[PDB]
Parts: structure tokens; C-alpha cells; sequence
């Protein structure tokens, strides 16, 4: 699981929940910062090594953006995230 | 195609 | 807590859950008949007698559709639902 | 206003 695709993934997970949170109206999840902790954490629980993740936040928010320019509907891409995002939505829950 | 780089990231995560 | 006041509150969660699954995509919520199950368990949770909700299921529906035509936005209504629902699903969660 | 009349009694359910 190399250090690139780890923080593609976790800044996807990161991208995801803040779509959730501002197009989909997901106003039960938290803010950028406690998904930023919760996508570390989770990396963590993996034993992965978090000190090279200095591009995750900028990575996250341009993928947030891309999102917004994407022209995938956005009941589409809600149906799809508020389906896929659960067990990282739970995560977030104790942080 | 963000959305289906995204949803096919988020995939790969949970396996 | 009289009876057709606990049918009213309810059948409020009960739409307000549809509502979160259709008009919200909250895809990640149950089938209608959970929801109905879920509300039952709740009301017993606080000793009510639920041989009294047989309008239950009815008023749900009517409410539900109540809320299609309401004219309040779905963006306003998703960030409302989304928020106040939050202790409901999650009792759905081990049904 | 159905929305006003659930979130009212969502907002009574949970005190």
C-alpha cells in the first residue's frame, strides 16, 4: 500500500465526507479538521506512517473542488457517497 | 472524471 | 404522552427517515417497513402501548407525502433532517 | 407546512 495511493485514498475519503457534509446537507458530520484527525487515525489503525502526509489537506480540498466541477449530479454522487462513506462516517464519531 | 477517480478511490480503500 | 400524540411524533420520524432516504439520498437507510419497526421499538423503549398504532403506518405516508409538496426547499429540509434524526438512525442500526 | 409540523414534533420527541 504505497505512500502515494494512501493519500489518494484517504483524501478522497477526506473530499467525499466534506461533499456529504456541504452539497448533500449532511449536517450531522463534523468540520474539516476532525475529518482531516479521522482520515489520520484511520491510516493509523492501518500502521501507516502519517508523517508523510503534508500534501493530504491540499490534496483533499482539490479534490473537493474537482467534485464540485464534475457534472455527475449531485443526487448521484450523495447516493453514492451516502452509501460508500459509512464505516469513515462512524470512525468520525469518537474523534 | 473527479467523482469516479473519488468513488473508485474510496473502493480501493475499503477492501 | 397521550396516545395520538406519540402516533403524531412518530410517524414524524418515520417521515421525516423516508423522506431522508428518498429526497436526501441517504441511501444508506432501510426499507420502509425497518423504519416502522424502529419507531415501534422506540415507543416501547418508553413502556407505550403500541396496539393503539394502527393509524401509524397511514399517517406516515400522508406525512411523507405531506412533505413533497411543502415548498420548503429540499436543500433546507435535508440539513434540518439530517441534524435532528441523527438518535433515530442509529436505533435503526441494529434492527 | 408539513416540514414545520415534523420538525416540531421530531423537536417534542426528543426532550
Amino acid at each position: 500500500v504505497p505512500a502515494n495511493e494512501q493519500i489518494s485514498q484517504l483524501a478522497s475519503l477526506v473530499a467525499a465526507s466534506k461533499y456529504l457534509r456541504v452539497q448533500c446537507e449532511r449536517s450531522d458530520l463534523p468540520d474539516d479538521g476532525t475529518i482531516l484527525k479521522t482520515a489520520v487515525n484511520v491510516a493509523v489503525q492501518k500502521g501507516w506512517d502519517t508523517g508523510r502526509y503534508q500534501s493530504l489537506p491540499q490534496l483533499s480540498e482539490n479534490l473537493y473542488q474537482g467534485l464540485l466541477k464534475d457534472g455527475t449530479p449531485k443526487a448521484t454522487q450523495c447516493s453514492s457517497f451516502n452509501r460508500t462513506m459509512t464505516p469513515f462516517l462512524d470512525a468520525m464519531r469518537t474523534v | 472524471r473527479t467523482f469516479r477517480q473519488v468513488q473508485s478511490s474510496i473502493s480501493d480503500f475499503y477492501d
